[PDB]
């Protein structure tokens, strides 16, 4: 019975505070010059471009790859506003489940669309895999279609789901440390264990690579 | 009444989580084998390993999403 | 008031770090804008800390105002 | 352990030396310094009015930043090194033209 | 929290996809640079076999 | 209103498929219609 | 009695997930290794763990669909 | 209370499915692991995952319907 | 009835948190196989089973505070 942990309970709070101002701020992080030679911060955000743009273009190879100037502005938005929200009082706009919903649905959609607009046969003939074996015909074709229609949901719950929930550890393992007016000893750990948390929550940025790319797949195994 | 089955169905729903705490335990175990064979790191074996660990994580917390909701 | 708000950020981002023009932030002021942290910032040369830095620091105090409201606790004193 | 142990020893030696460096430095510039004075007192009365809650995650979140302006000062080298080769990537097409040309005529 | 009604953000992204397109539109590549590399020399190639056809 | 004509060759290439927010604009009149539905009940 | 059944219902039905957590861990720690020892991933050695992740994360999320008709 | 065992009851038999997760994540990333080595894939080494799928699915789809036949 | 409830919420949870034990069976298991194939010892080769052992443990210390989160 040496070192009692106390907790403190507090509702927490995913306000909805004014968002159109929220959702504008990243973008005036980045410029853009009309210049050759520019000016040493925005050609570290220039070539920071020039690599992944080598990646999600590398695998199409087709004429498919008009679609892929499109997909690094992608990463960039849910790369910056995942990336801004780790400050002290700062508000996320990925956080709420409502835009996510309206980044996977017009974008999903805008898949499946692509091939029935240009082959309009083979593009979900591909619920056809192989040489076609006799057992197995009704159990594979009401698995490989119910397994299409949770991509929109599969693509959009991933991100919610895992940034909100960086949010509270951050609280909880964070408004510990306040309520911590038993011995002292123990303030510092739980301090040394956000500052290892913190870095984690630099996979805010891992997470983004994780929703372009599952784009990609669910964009060229269509097409 | 339903206040202990405000927590239970929260303390059951913990537990799903306990197999993506050994699933990445395999996703970095089986890097280092297969670095030690072949060490050119900075290429995409290691960057199999945060998606592997991202996919994963990614059905690691939303498991916990489903935690609070019955308990808020 | 468009012009004047539009007038504040054209201004101060090339005052802040970077563009005869585009070598005057080649120098920088980021020299100017050293001095507000300690010293230890000193990596502003080329990825420049004290550019960026003040946006974010700014977007943090503007959300303390808002926060504010919900989060009282003060007695009828001051804190230590 | 006891290889650990030591080399914990001479790091909280040097670290003493270190601080009584730095207590040398401040003792000397104790006349001339006319700037944190202003502005020690609205970070001392505000801290009088609202500052605390559960924000000591303020400070952690503002001192992994701190690390990584340690690594900044490479990442200059890798800005300075970026478009090195594009600036040289421009200087080779108009080498090549003139003088490709020059001979000919 | 569990928040509700969604009126809000959904119409205040795609006002950010108009900004997003705008900026990374304009980005000077080197692959780009690279592919205008080779333009200025065959047409100068032939130029040479253009006073040779003139001559002989 | 120069916000159109530097990214008008982009937009009639995709927009045929990209420009579907219909389903998106459906999905969101629900959303609110069975919120509304649930506070009228209480 | 109907509710508080119904929130230890989905409790225990939540852990479906789990199998999934770890099962996709495994099969994204064998390209690490089957990378390593012969560099062709562009072929079928990548679409076979996308194909491996499809066929597994349609039993992930197929529990708890369960866990929510449970619910409501 | 009769209906409140019929929702707790295919609570915890939807857990039968989880098997069939991480059961499948192996036998998915095995076709990874021993495809490199030897390129013979439209021979039997594709048909032994296929019924290494299908009678591993078998056991999944079962404790599924376990949860049908118990609530109605 | 409350500490009756409190409990078994609290007992329930920290199951959860064992279940990343068996991952660091594999991280620090599986550096055996690969430390005998190649002997580069103080090279990445540890430092990724430490990129394995607090990462996979980090879901270990994950739910034990959710279980003092319901302690309370």
């Amino acid at each position: 019975n040496e070192n009692l942990f106390a907790s403190f309970i507090a509702p927490t709070m995913m306000g909805l505070p004014i968002v159109t101002l929220i959702i504008m701020f990243p973008s005036l992080l980045f410029p853009t010059p009309k210049r050759l030679i520019n000016n040493r911060t925005i050609s570290i955000q220039q070539w920071l471009i020039q690599l992944t743009s080598k990646q999600m273009m590398a695998i199409h190879n087709q004429k498919g790859q008009t679609w892929s100037l499109m997909l690094m502005s992608l990463i960039m938005f849910i790369g910056s506003t995942n990336i801004l929200g780790l400050l002290p009082h700062s508000f996320t706009p990925t956080t709420q489940l409502s835009m996510n919903l309206g980044m996977a649905i017009p974008l999903w959609s805008a898949t499946v669309f692509t091939g029935f607009r240009y082959k309009t046969k083979t593009s979900l003939a591909h619920f056809l895999p192989q040489g076609t074996p006799a057992l197995l015909i009704p159990m594979l074709v009401i698995i490989e279609t119910i397994s299409l229609f949770i991509q929109p949901v599969a693509l959009a719950v991933r991100l919610t789901a895992n940034i909100t929930a960086g949010h509270l550890l951050i609280h909880l393992i964070g408004g510990a440390t306040l309520a911590l007016l038993n011995i002292n000893t123990m303030t510092a750990f739980i301090t040394f264990t956000i500052l290892i948390l913190l870095t984690i929550l630099e996979f805010a940025v891992a997470l983004i690579q994780a929703y372009v790319f599952t784009l990609l797949v669910s964009l060229y195994l269509h097409d | 009444i339903d206040t202990a089955a405000k927590f239970i169905g929260a303390g059951a729903a913990t537990v799903g989580v306990a197999g993506s705490g050994a699933g990445i335990g395999t996703v970095f175990g089986s890097m280092i084998i297969g670095y030690a064979r072949n060490p050119s790191l900075k290429q995409q074996l290691f960057s199999y390993a945060i998606l592997g660990f991202a996919l994963s994580e990614a059905m690691g917390l939303f498991c916990l999403m489903v935690a609070f909701l019955i308990l808020f | 008031a468009s012009v004047v708000p539009l007038k504040d950020r054209r201004l101060l981002e090339v005052k802040l770090g970077e563009l005869d023009f585009t070598p005057s932030g080649i120098a920088g002021a980021f020299q100017r804008g050293y001095y507000r942290y300690y010293n230890k910032y000193v990596n502003v040369k080329k990825g420049s800390v004290a550019g960026l830095s003040m946006v974010l620091a700014a977007y943090v105090v503007f959300n303390y105002c808002r926060s504010y409201k919900e989060l009282k606790h003060e007695r009828l004193r001051k804190y230590h | 352990p006891p290889l650990p142990e030591h080399g914990g020893k001479v790091r909280l030696g040097l670290i003493p030396e270190e601080f009584f460096q730095f207590l040398y430095p401040k003792t000397g510039v104790t006349g001339p310094y006319v700037l944190g004075t202003g502005l020690i007192l609205y970070l001392l009365s505000k801290e009088i009015y609202v500052i605390t809650a559960e924000t000591f995650s303020a400070i952690s979140t503002i001192g992994v930043l701190v690390y990584i302006v340690k690594k900044y000062g490479a990442s200059i080298g890798a800005f300075a090194d970026k478009l090195n080769e594009q600036k040289i990537a421009q200087l080779e097409e108009v080498k090549q033209a003139s003088i490709k040309q020059i001979q000919d005529a | 929290d569990t928040s509700t009604w969604f009126i809000t953000i959904t119409s205040m992204i795609m006002t950010l996809f108009i900004l997003f397109q705008l900026k990374i539109s304009n980005y000077s590549y080197p692959a780009s640079p690279e592919s205008i590399e080779l333009k200025t020399q065959k047409h100068s190639t032939p130029w040479e076999m253009k006073w040779t056809k003139i001559y002989l | 209103q120069f916000q159109f004509t530097g990214i008008k060759k982009y937009f009639n290439s995709y927009t045929l498929t990209g420009r579907m927010n219909c389903v998106l604009a459906t999905y969101g009149g629900i959303a609110l219609l069975v919120l509304y539905f649930k506070l009228r009940s209480k």
